[PDB]
């Protein structure tokens, strides 16, 4: 079935994939703390800050990183950000729900000042994430695909990029056929909402103008991580 | 140059 050397590396990824967690302190806030769009906000900008802190720290792990140009580590890190944080918030808010939570979150992401526009796609692309029970290498394998696209911008060497994102695709298709054998187009279906994860891009950089209305000034990371001001 | 994560890369 899979490699010798496939699964020394799928190993390695999962070793940095569940060494992160959204903290306890951050997740009574979601029951703990007062309701209104100030403080329902206020919670949000710390999960997002939260997921960067996860982001960074599964990305400098991933295999091969290391060896990339410093410029192009940087570039990879900005560019795999916002998606990266979209796919972290789901399977926060599929499975690490203890379901009184996520509910309660649901109601406080509705309420937070921001707007329909934005609240409903992502919620969609929950539900749609939702179908596909995924699982726990699933999403490590993505997050890991996601992370190293040649795809962004400001990347010098796309070459070097791509020969480490090349293994992590072939695992991830080797994958499905183990624990999806009855349904063989189950890594396209994946990557099908990969697809749909890159639409939030212009989600994003929109939102920011839109919300950037009564001056927040967000925390340091989410301030150099967005790249905004 | 980014020193936050270039800080938070090398750390
Ligand atoms: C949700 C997972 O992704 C994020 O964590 C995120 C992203 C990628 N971008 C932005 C602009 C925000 C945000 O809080 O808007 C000011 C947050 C954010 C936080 C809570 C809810 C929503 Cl719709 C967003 Cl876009």
């Amino acid at each position: 079935e899979l490699t010798p050397d496939q699964q020394t590396l799928l190993h390695f990824i999962m070793d940095s994939y569940n060494k992160q967690r959204m903290p306890q302190e951050i997740t009574n806030k979601i029951l703990k703390e007062e309701f209104s769009a100030e403080e329902n906000f206020l919670i949000l900008t710390e999960m997002a800050t939260n997921h960067v802190q996860v982001l960074v720290e599964f990305t400098k792990k991933l295999p091969g990183f290391q060896t990339l140009d410093h410029e192009d580590q940087i570039a990879l890190l900005k560019g795999s950000a916002v998606e990266a944080m979209f796919l972290r918030s789901a399977e926060i808010f599929n499975k690490k729900l203890p379901s009184g939570h996520s509910d309660l979150l649901e109601e406080r992401i509705r309420n937070s000042g921001i707007s329909d526009e934005y609240i409903t796609p992502m919620f969609s692309f929950y539900k749609s994430i939702g179908e596909l029970k995924m699982t726990q290498e699933e999403y490590a394998l993505l997050t890991a695909i996601v992370i190293l696209s040649p795809d962004r911008q400001y990347i010098k060497d796309r070459e070097a990029v791509e020969k480490l994102q090349e293994p992590l695709l072939d695992v991830l298709q080797k994958l499905c056929k183990i624990h999806q054998p009855e349904n063989p187009q189950h890594f396209a279906c994946l990557l099908g909402r990969l697809t749909e994860l890159r639409t939030f891009n212009h989600h994003h950089a929109e939102m920011l103008m839109s919300w950037r209305v009564n001056d927040h000034k967000f925390t340091p990371l989410l301030c150099e991580i967005w790249d905004v001001q | 140059n980014e020193a936050l994560l270039r800080y938070l890369l090398d750390k």
